[PDB]
């Protein structure tokens, strides 16, 4: 599966532009996607989602109005109308696919992300830094203001891991659940208002910036980033 | 009360009942037809002709539409000769074209049989058949030819005469006709023995390089989804 | 040598018989006078399930007794969220006619099959977004009537021409065989363990076979009719197999006997589909009568009548952890029972 | 006009009860038995659907007309009861004509050509179809709720829906009902039915008894609307037909009233007919609305 | 092909086979064991009950 962005470079506030995602592999119709922004020395940010068949659109409450978007089926193409360019919009736009079923992994693909620069639930990580060494396992918690267990029976917290230079990858969702193409020794835990991962026997490769979501209701607010570094 | 994956699993939902519904409609639209006969009677050739003019697999589904009308034409291969547990699949379908060949007269009886077998069963009661006397100009020839009685088989031959009924335009010898004819009537007499619900026999005196059986076909499915309308539309 | 050969098999056949009326001391239904009645089940209709367009053939409970998968003459495989009657894939067939679905004990994936003698077997966790064909088996010469997986990788398949097959699906081949039935094998049942497995056929003989040996162990002989359906008990060491007469008869493994027989005069139709509770005491048999009927696995006494379908009941599975039955009929609705 | 009968106060009323009493089950089971065949993807079901909801609104407000026609013809109810219940009353008669029109229409694509027209035969044109024949027989005979609906006279009873002399309006109104409200769905009904009957006959497939069980079935259904829709239509032609030709004249109205009003009540009957004629008769839904 | 036939019954022939009354106190002893695990045979609360 590819999911490649582009419509990025230097705009003038005030402005307009529209950036264009493009998938090839998969069945677009049938998976719903998100944008994401990343200011250069910030966190995660979630932008809007459009849902399969188009019939659920939504919206960041912090942005609402300033963007339209819209998917092309047939082609493949979602595109993304850049109205009212502001400077707090000075971020890298990333596209993220999810599918939602009993038993599905939402956010799995992440794409490259275009730079664009320009001239509620939350929660929150104890440690934004831990310095560790390679074969100790690693406990990284973030809190919430809202419990997220819902009366179904599981919990709505994704954890992302993003590589110095790489798109975010999943690592765990619903707090319990593996993602596909990652090492077992991966682990979540917790419960209400409290939520851990455990790396076992930490090995290279695995340093970079790790993320907590939550996906009760919108808008899905992120966290704040721990970073682990060797 | 339900959650943002419940509700985007509901809308999912709803758009398979979509594409559901979508195909619905085909379905209903769509007419399906089992094709049924021994390897003696000409049934490749009657598919092969609709098919050019409109391994061990075991199902063979034939698009043919006549007058803007589809016809799903199921062939049923490479299964074991006991077929009174599959027919159970075929409940729904519109008729049964049930092929005979008229020329052997050897393998014409237990062919008979056959069609007890799909006229008398338990599941079938309400399944309309059309019968294909099949191979004709090969029974033409038989019969005007000498040296094939067909008293040889059937002791009813000879009693037997023609009715005041409907020879074919053409000229036909009376005796190829009269044989013709009572042919007809032990399949006549087998489906008359035991009548059902929307139960009727339709016999066409056919050709395997005919192209009329798909006119013939047509027509007899008209007949059927009238009666089945009759039925389902309260006017019987 | 065909004579002294037919008479010496005739004389084994009388030597097995004998062997089996001398290990029958006792009857179950006097064992089991003892103990009380069950009494009345009322199970009411919890879930329907109304997606399908044409008759519904086949069904199968996943393992974690949440997710249901349905086949039907449509050509249509639709998996049902039983908790909340969504639908989360719509399988769309190659062929129409499908006379069995399994769904894999893991989840991944889940099997088809039916006239077009071919084994579909199609994978539900592909990266790739969409469910897709991830492999045919077409090693068969007749209609696959049930098939059941042992793994991700092993399947076991019924089909009509009298065998039954025993396919590694990465490979595609056929690893076993199974040519001991003379009519079509019907239904399909795997033990627990997932060492033996019991195949019901039209000949009225169900046939308990071995999958990492290939021969066929035990043969039991007590109907006068065909068998459509076959189910182990919980323990594995005996099994119920319903039939075209109004008899759902329980054998057993270890004495190789007919423990005892479910009929009742009133019932004349036959069993479509035969299916266990979780302790073993209460079997589930549909019928051709549109309702389905639930004995006492040891009373061989009517505990209640579902009756709910306006239609012959051809499919009916238990969960695992047996908190309700499942059973669809001819028309286009599948029922949850508790 | 001077105009009084001994009739309107027994008869109309002992024969609104008894519709009343036969007709509210029996519709409920028709509702029932429509819904039932909608269930099943059947496009006739749904105008069998709006045939029992028209009939059964037609049950709701018969009974108010109970007692106005219990007294000696007067309703002491306020223009607004009138304007509602009368219009209502008097709709529902051509709301339920043009729906068996619509039926016949449908059994006639369904038995007379089938393999063809089958986009006009799906429950989606079914619905379509009935929301236009509603608009477009409520937006008809919408004119009666523009002007005024409640006039007493000298003659100690006040009226509804009926002035004596007409009004110009009315008899134009009523001269449209009935040569087009009645008439043409009469008239398309039997070429439907005669339509139907020739398929029938020309089907080699169809046992003699069942061809004469669907010839009884739709010369019944022909008559029992013609029986039940003529008389009054007929006598409100000729009541239409004097006032245009001579509105001074007054002599006609008051010997036809009686007749006019048993017509008026008369016409209630296929409230009852239709429920049975077309759910009640067939062995199908009989045996469904048993079993449930 | 009789051959396979008459090779079949005699294996089936030589199985050990334990008393029918032995298979049916384990098959009650199976029952009463587990009869508090399946909700139809003894109904569960509602609450306990997700359908």
């Amino acid at each position: 599966v590819q999911l490649v962005e582009s419509g990025g470079g230097l705009v003038q506030p005030g402005g307009s532009r529209k950036l264009s995602c493009s998938a090839s592999g998969f069945a677009f119709s049938s998976f719903g996607m998100h944008w994401v922004r990343q200011a250069p020395e910030k966190g995660l940010e979630w932008v809007a989602y459009i849902s399969s068949g188009s019939g659920t659109i939504y919206y960041a409450d912090t942005v609402k109005g300033r963007f339209t978007i819209s998917r092309d089926d047939p082609k493949n193409t979602l595109f993304l109308q850049m109205t009212s360019l502001r400077s707090e919009d000075t971020a890298m736009y990333y596209c993220v696919r999810s599918i939602y079923y009993y038993g599905s992994s939402p956010f799995d693909f992440w794409g490259q992300g275009t730079t664009l620069t320009v001239s509620d639930i939350v929660m929150t990580q104890a440690t934004s830094s831990v310095p560790v060494t390679p074969g100790e396992s690693v406990s990284i918690s973030c809190r919430s203001s809202k419990s997220l267990l819902h009366s179904n029976g599981n919990t709505y917290l994704y954890w992302f891991l993003q590589r110095p230079g790489q798109s975010p990858q999943l690592l765990i969702y619903r707090m319990s659940n593996l993602a596909s193409g990652v090492p077992d020794r991966f682990s979540g835990s917790g419960s209400g208002t409290a939520f851990t991962l455990t790396i076992s026997r930490l090995e290279a490769e695995d340093v970079g910036v790790y993320y907590c979501m939550q996906h009760l209701e919108y808008p899905l607010t992120f966290g704040a980033g721990t970073k682990l570094e060797l | 009360t339900l959650s943002a994956e419940d509700k985007a699993a509901v809308e999912r939902s709803k758009m398979i009942e979509k594409q559901l519904q979508k195909d619905k409609q085909v379905y209903r639209r769509t007419l399906r037809l089992l094709l049924l006969g021994a390897d003696n009677s000409g049934k490749s050739t009657i598919v092969k002709q609709m098919r050019i003019y409109h391994k061990t697999s075991g199902i063979f589904e034939t698009k043919f539409q006549v007058d803007k009308v589809n016809f799903h034409m199921f062939d049923v291969g490479a299964q074991r000769d006991e077929r009174r547990k599959w027919i159970q699949c075929f409940n729904d379908v519109t008729a049964i074209i049930f092929v005979v060949d008229s020329s052997d007269y050897n393998r014409l009886q237990e062919a008979l049989n056959d069609f007890k077998s799909i006229w008398n069963n338990r599941w079938l009661r309400t399944i309309s058949v059309i019968l294909f006397l099949n191979k004709q100009d090969l029974l033409a020839e038989k019969v005007l030819a000498g040296k094939s009685k067909i008293e040889d088989y059937f002791p009813e031959f000879a009693r037997y005469t023609t009715p005041e009924d409907a020879t074919p335009e053409p000229g036909e010898d009376p005796r190829v006709t009269r044989a013709k004819y009572f042919i007809r009537k032990e399949f006549v007499d087998i489906s008359t023995a035991s009548g059902d619900g929307r139960h009727i026999c339709y016999p066409h005196f056919t050709c395997s390089v005919d192209t009329e059986n798909a006119r013939r076909i047509f027509n007899d499915c008209k007949d059927i989804i009238l009666q089945m309308n009759l039925r389902e539309y309260n006017l019987v | 040598e065909l004579d002294q050969l037919r008479q010496e098999a005739e004389q084994l056949k009388n030597q097995i018989r004998d062997a089996r009326k001398a290990c029958a001391d006792a009857t179950l239904s006097q064992i089991t006078n003892n103990i009380d009645p069950v009494g009345r089940i009322q199970m009411r209709t919890r879930r329907t399930l109304r997606g399908h367009l044409a008759k519904i053939y086949a069904m199968h409970w996943g393992t974690d007794s949440r997710l249901l998968v349905s086949a039907s003459q449509d050509g249509k495989l639709i998996i049902w969220d039983s908790y909340t009657t969504n639908k989360v894939h719509a399988i769309p067939l190659r062929s129409s006619w499908v006379m069995t679905c399994a769904y894999a004990p893991s989840g991944n994936y889940v099997a088809c099959g039916g006239l077009d003698n071919i084994c579909s077997i199609y994978n539900l966790k592909t990266r790739e977004g969409n469910v897709r064909v991830s492999r045919e088996l077409a090693g068969h010469t007749g209609y696959l009537s049930c098939c059941r997986f042992l793994d991700d990788n092993q399947i076991v398949t019924s089909s009509g021409d009298t065998t039954c097959a025993l396919w590694d699906i990465e490979t595609g081949q056929q690893t076993t065989t199974f040519t001991g039935h003379t009519g079509d094998v019907m239904s399909l049942s795997l033990a627990p363990d997932t060492r033996l497995f019991v195949s019901g056929a039209c000949d009225a003989s169900a046939k308990l076979w071995d999958v990492r040996e290939g021969m066929c162990r035990q043969t039991f002989t007590g109907h006068e009719s065909d068998i459509n359906a076959i189910c182990f008990f919980p323990n594995g060491n005996a099994f119920a197999t319903g039939s075209d007469d109004a008899t759902c008869r329980l054998f057993d493994l270890r004495a190789d006997q007919e423990l005892m027989t479910y009929s009742h005069d009133n019932i004349i139709c036959g069993i479509t589909s035969v299916s266990f509770s979780k302790s073993g005491r209460l079997l589930l048999a549909g019928y051709d009568d549109f309702n389905c009927n639930v004995w006492d696995a040891l009373k061989a006494d009517r505990a209640g009548v579902l009756a709910g379908h306006d239609n012959r009941v051809s499919c009916l599975g238990v969960t695992d952890d047996g908190m309700a039955v499942a059973t669809g009929s001819w028309d286009s609705f599948l029922k949850i029972w508790n | 006009c001077h105009v009084d009968s001994r009739v309107d106060h027994l008869f109309p009323p002992s024969l609104y009860i008894f519709v009343i009493g036969v007709g509210l089950p029996t519709n409920c089971l028709a509702l029932w038995a429509a819904y039932r065949q909608v269930q099943q993807r059947n496009e006739l079901g749904v105008y069998l659907m709006n045939l029992s909801i028209a009939d059964l609104l037609y049950i709701c407000t018969l009974p108010l007309w109970v007692d106005y026609f219990l007294h000696h013809d007067n309703w002491i109810h306020g223009p607004g009861s009138c304007k509602l219940f009368g219009f209502i009353f008097y709709t529902n008669i051509y709301i339920s004509i043009a729906f068996l029109c619509c039926i016949s229409v449908d059994r006639y694509l369904a038995v007379a050509h089938p393999l063809r027209f089958a986009r006009l035969r799906r429950v989606k044109t079914a619905v379509a179809v009935s929301s236009v024949v509603w608009a477009t027989e409520l937006g008809a005979n919408s004119a009666p709720l523009f002007h005024d609906e409640l006039f007493r006279d000298r003659y100690n009873h006040t009226f509804c829906f009926e002035k004596f002399p007409m009004e110009g309006w009315v008899a134009w109104m009523n001269l449209y009902r009935v040569f087009v409200g009645f008439l043409f769905p009469w008239a398309l009904m039997l070429l439907s039915y005669r339509g139907i009957l020739r398929a029938v006959r020309g089907s080699v497939s169809t046992e003699r008894q069942e061809k004469a069980k669907i010839k009884r079935l739709a010369l019944s259904l022909i008559a029992i609307v013609l029986v039940c829709f003529a008389p009054y239509h007929v006598l409100l032609l000729s009541r239409s037909a004097i006032y245009l030709g001579r509105p001074w004249d007054c002599g006609f109205e008051e010997r036809v009233f009686s007749a006019y009003h048993s017509s008026l009540a008369f016409t209630s009957l296929n409230c009852v007919a239709d429920p049975i004629l077309y759910c009640l008769v067939n062995e199908g839904a009989r045996s469904d609305v048993a079993k449930a | 092909q009789a051959r396979k036939l008459v090779e079949q019954l005699k294996m089936e022939a030589n199985i050990d086979r334990i008393k029918v009354s032995k298979a049916a106190a384990d098959l009650m002893a199976y029952c009463e064991a587990h009869a508090k695990e399946d909700p139809l045979l003894t109904p569960v609360p509602a609450s306990e009950n997700p359908f």
